[PDB]
C-alpha cells in the first residue's frame, strides 16, 4: 500500500481508476516533506489525511499512537469506524491499493 | 494542492 513516488493528484487518479470505494494508499507527504499521508476513496471521491511522525511513534495527529505506520494502517484497515473527521463523516480505509 | 481532513479523534 506505499506508493514511494506519487503526488497527492497522481494518488487520486490511480485510486479513482485502478480502485473503489474504500481503497487507499499512503505516499510521501508534498506540504510535510520526509513524513507521509494516507490518500482514501469513499463514495467516489478522494479524500487525503496526514500522519505524523515524532520520532516515538506516529499517529494522525491525534487518536491511538502507533510504533510503525504500517501499525497504524494496519489498526484503521481493522478498526473502520475509528476515523470521524469533524463533520461526523466516517473515512473508512478498507481495500489497500498495491504498486 | 489537495484536500485534506480535519479529524476529530
Amino acid at each position: 500500500w506505499f506508493h514511494p513516488n506519487i503526488t497527492g493528484v497522481e494518488a487520486e487518479n490511480l485510486l479513482l481508476t485502478r480502485g473503489v470505494d474504500g481503497s487507499f494508499l499512503a505516499r510521501p507527504s508534498k506540504s510535510n516533506p520526509g513524513d507521509f499521508t494516507l490518500s482514501v476513496r469513499r463514495n467516489g471521491a478522494v479524500t487525503h489525511i496526514k500522519i505524523q511522525n515524532t520520532g516515538d511513534y506516529y499517529d494522525l495527529y491525534g487518536g491511538e499512537k502507533f510504533a510503525t505506520l504500517a501499525e497504524l494502517v494496519q489498526y484503521y484497515m481493522e478498526h473502520h469506524g475509528q476515523l470521524k473527521e469533524k463533520n461526523g463523516d466516517v473515512i473508512e480505509l478498507k481495500y489497500p491499493l498495491n504498486c | 494542492q489537495v484536500e485534506y481532513l480535519d479529524l476529530d479523534l
